C-alpha cells in the first residue's frame, strides 16, 4: 500500500531546454 | 470554427492531456501541432513547450475550455448536453491527425 | 526478478522440456486459443464438463459425448437414443 | 478491467458486420478465436474472455443487445437502438446498414 | 480383412450433427415462442446447411425484408464455425395445430401468465383440439394454485391410451414450466389421434357383409 | 473418365435407408452400378440409473442407437466426375441420410 509522490516540473533538468534526459540504481523507465 | 473534426479524431483519438503525455508526445512522437492552454498555471510550464517546439510545429490560442470541449474530457450525458465543468486541458498534442480549411 | 539466476548444476536439473500432459478438455474452438496472471489459473488440469449443464460429476466420455447422466435422459429422444428391449 | 479501446472497436465492428455474438460461458484465461485486432501488438491478435464478457455485460445492461442463453453459449443480438448507437462510435453515417440487412446470398 | 478405425470416422461424423440438432431445438424453443415454434429438422449437405423449421405462422419469424431471419443465420455461423450464407434456413407452416400438443401448451402458458383462470383456458384448449379432429385430449396442472398446500387437478374428455408401442406414435405429449409469484406451476398435455397418416391401430377389426 | 468411386450411406432408421437404396439403384442400372454390401450394424449402448438419485430399488435404463450402412462403390469407370451428380439428384433427398462419395 505505497502511495504516490506528487508530480511537478522535473523537466527543469535543463535550465533552458538543453534536452538532457528524454534515481538510485540505474533503471530504465520500466524494466531496467 | 474548428469544433467537429476533433470529435471525429476523438472517436479514433489523437489528442492528449496532462504534462507527462505531451512531453513524451513532444519528443519521440509525431507532434503535428497543438493548441495550447495559453500560459495558464505558469508560462514557464508552457515555456518548456514553446522553447522545445521552437528548438524542436505548433501555435497558441486562448480557448482552454473549448480544448476540453472537442476533447471528450467533459462528462456528456446521453442527451448530448453539458453536465460537469468543461475540464481544462493543455497538453493539446495531436498524433494520428486523421485546419486545412483554416490554412 | 528478470536478472536472477542460479548455479548451473542447479539448472541442469530443471524439469523435462516436453511441456505437460495436463491440458484442459475443449470440445470446440470457441473455448480458447492457448500480477495475478502469474498464478490466476496455473493449475492446469482436465475440466471436462457436461456441455449441457456444466457439471464435472458423472460425465459420459464414451463416444465423445461429455453429457451428464441426469442431463441425458431428457435429450435422448432428440439425439436418437430409444428405449427398447 | 483495463480494456483497451482497440478491443472496443473490434467488438463493435464484428457486432455490426454480423449483428450477432455467439459467445461462450467461460471464466478462466483464454482467447476468443473469432474477433481479432492488430494494434500495439503489431499483428492480428485475439482478445481475452474477461474483457469481452465485461463489455457485453455492459452492453446488455444498457439495452443495446439482448441475450438468449440455451446450453453453455451466450447468444446476443442487437436492436434498433443498438444500431443507432454502434453507428456513432465507428464514425458511421445513417445510410450505412449492417450486412444481414442485404441478402446473405 | 477391414479396418474398423476408418468407418468410425463416418459414424462419429453422424453423431456430431445429431447433437448439433438438439442444441438448436432448445435455442428455438427458448426464442421463437412468438412464432409458435414446433420442431426443427436438418439436412446436412456437403455444400452448406439447409434447415427446415416448423412454425404456426412463419411470417412473424420470417421478418420484414427477412431481416430477423438473416440476422439469425449469421449468428449460427459463429457458433458452428460454419461460413455464413451457407446456413440457409427454410420455414414451413403447420395447418392442423389442434393435432399438435406443443402449440396448444404454448398457448395455455400464454393464457395462464395473464392470470386467466385455469379451467376456462384448459377447456378452451380441449374444445379447440376436438374441433380440429381428435379422439381425446388430457390436460394437467400441478403446483401451488391457491393455498400453501399443493395439489393437482386434471381435465379431459375422451379416451387416451397409455400403454404399448402405439403410445410412441398416435400419442403426442408435451410439458412446460411456469415461474409465477407463489412458485413453479407445472402443466402437461397429451393428444390422441388414431387416424394420423392413415396408420391403423391394432386390435381393430373391420368386416364387410 | 474412370476413377473408381465409392458411395457411403449412414442412417439411424431402417426405412429411409431401405428407400434411398431402391431409388439410387433403380436410377443407376444404366451406368453399371450394382447392389450394396450391407455392413455389420453398429450398436451404441448406454445403461443409466433410472433415478436422479440413489433410492428405492435399483432400476436401470437401456438406451441404444443403431446405425445402418450401405456402400455402393460400383460406379467407377461407368461414371465420370460430372455424371456422378446425375445420380445424386434424381434420387429423393431425405432430410437425414448423409451420403459421402470418395474415389
Amino acid at each position: 500500500e505505497p502511495k504516490k509522490v506528487r508530480l511537478a516540473c522535473l523537466k527543469y533538468y535543463t535550465i533552458k531546454g538543453d534536452t538532457a534526459e528524454p534515481a538510485r540504481h540505474a533503471d530504465r523507465c520500466h524494466c531496467g | 470554427f474548428l469544433k467537429e473534426t476533433f470529435k471525429r479524431i476523438h472517436n479514433m483519438d489523437g489528442l492528449v492531456t496532462g504534462h507527462r503525455q505531451v512531453f513524451k508526445y513532444l519528443e519521440r512522437k509525431r507532434a503535428k501541432i497543438c493548441f495550447l492552454a495559453s500560459d495558464c498555471e505558469e508560462k514557464q510550464y508552457a515555456d518548456i513547450v514553446e522553447c522545445l517546439c521552437k528548438e524542436y510545429h505548433l501555435c497558441k490560442k486562448f480557448t482552454r475550455r473549448t480544448l476540453g470541449e472537442l476533447t471528450g474530457q467533459v462528462r456528456c450525458l446521453a442527451d448530448s448536453d453539458k453536465i460537469i465543468k468543461v475540464v481544462p486541458a493543455s497538453a493539446c498534442v495531436i498524433h494520428n491527425f486523421v485546419d486545412v480549411d483554416s490554412f | 526478478r528478470n536478472l536472477g539466476s542460479c548455479g548451473a548444476e542447479d539448472l541442469d536439473s530443471r524439469v523435462h522440456p516436453s511441456t505437460i500432459f495436463w491440458p484442459t478438455e475443449a470440445d470446440n474452438i470457441n473455448l480458447a486459443s492457448g500480477m495475478r496472471e502469474t498464478e490466476f489459473c496455473t493449475h492446469i488440469a482436465h475440466k471436462r464438463e457436461c456441455r449441457i449443464c456444466g457439471n464435472y460429476n458423472s460425465v459420459y466420455r464414451k463416444y465423445g459425448l461429455f453429457i451428464c447422466r441426469r442431463c441425458f435422459k431428457e435429450n435422448a429422444g432428440k439425439i436418437g437414443f430409444v428405449k427398447l428391449h | 478491467v483495463h480494456i483497451p479501446k482497440a478491443v472496443y472497436k473490434a467488438v463493435y465492428a464484428h457486432l455490426y458486420e454480423n449483428a450477432s455474438l455467439a459467445l461462450k460461458e467461460y471464466w478462466r484465461v483464454g482467447n476468443v478465436p473469432g474477433i481479432t485486432y492488430v494494434d500495439e501488438n503489431g499483428k492480428l491478435c485475439n482478445p481475452t474472455y474477461l474483457h469481452v464478457n465485461c463489455i457485453m455485460q455492459s452492453l446488455e445492461s444498457r439495452g443495446v443487445v439482448k441475450d438468449t442463453f440455451a446450453w453453455r453459449h451466450h447468444y446476443y443480438l442487437l436492436t434498433e437502438k443498438g444500431e443507432q448507437f454502434i453507428r456513432k462510435e465507428l464514425d458511421l453515417t445513417d445510410d450505412v446498414l449492417p450486412t444481414p440487412y442485404s441478402k446473405p446470398s | 480383412i477391414v479396418r474398423r478405425d476408418e468407418e468410425n470416422v463416418y459414424y462419429s461424423k453422424y453423431l456430431n450433427d445429431c447433437i448439433m440438432e438438439a442444441e438448436l431445438h432448445e435455442f428455438f424453443s427458448r426464442e421463437l415462442v412468438d412464432a409458435g415454434y414446433a420442431s426443427c429438422s436438418l439436412c446436412r449437405t456437403i455444400d452448406s446447411i439447409c434447415v427446415i423449421i416448423q412454425c404456426a405462422e412463419p411470417e412473424v419469424v420470417m421478418g420484414d425484408n427477412h431481416y430477423r431471419l438473416h440476422k439469425i443465420e449469421y449468428l449460427l455461423a459463429g457458433r458452428f464455425m460454419c461460413d455464413p450464407k451457407n446456413f440457409n434456413i427454410w420455414v414451413d407452416k403447420i395447418i392442423k395445430r389442434g393435432l399438435s400438443a406443443e402449440i396448444m401448451v404454448d398457448n395455455l402458458r400464454a393464457k395462464l401468465e395473464e392470470a386467466m383462470p385455469i379451467r376456462r383456458a384448459a377447456y378452451s384448449i380441449i374444445r379447440t383440439a376436438m374441433r380440429a379432429g381428435a379422439a381425446g385430449c388430457e390436460v394437467i396442472v400441478a403446483g401451488k394454485l391457491r393455498a400453501q398446500r399443493a395439489r393437482a387437478n386434471k381435465f379431459k374428455e375422451g379416451c387416451l391410451i397409455s400403454t404399448g408401442h402405439p403410445k410412441r406414435i398416435f400419442l403426442a405429449e408435451a410439458t412446460r414450466h411456469i415461474k409465477m409469484r407463489q412458485g413453479v406451476i407445472g402443466v402437461k398435455v397429451r393428444i390422441y389421434n388414431p387416424n394420423i397418416r392413415g396408420a391403423v391401430m391394432p386390435d381393430k377389426i373391420e368386416i364387410g357383409a | 473418365m474412370h476413377q473408381k468411386y465409392t458411395i457411403i450411406v449412414v442412417g439411424k432408421d431402417l426405412k429411409l435407408v431401405e428407400r434411398y437404396v431402391k431409388s439410387i439403384v433403380k436410377e443407376g442400372r444404366a451406368f453399371g452400378i450394382s447392389g450394396p454390401c450391407r455392413a455389420p450394424v453398429r450398436r451404441l449402448t448406454i445403461t443409466t440409473r433410472k433415478s436422479p438419485c440413489g433410492e428405492g430399488t435399483n432400476t436401470w435404463h437401456r438406451f441404444e442407437l443403431r446405425m445402418y450402412k450401405r456402400t455402393f462403390w460400383v460406379t467407377c469407370g461407368g461414371n465420370d466426375i460430372s455424371t456422378i451428380l446425375s445420380k445424386t439428384v434424381v434420387i429423393p433427398g431425405i432430410q437425414v441420410t448423409v451420403e459421402v462419395e470418395e474415389p
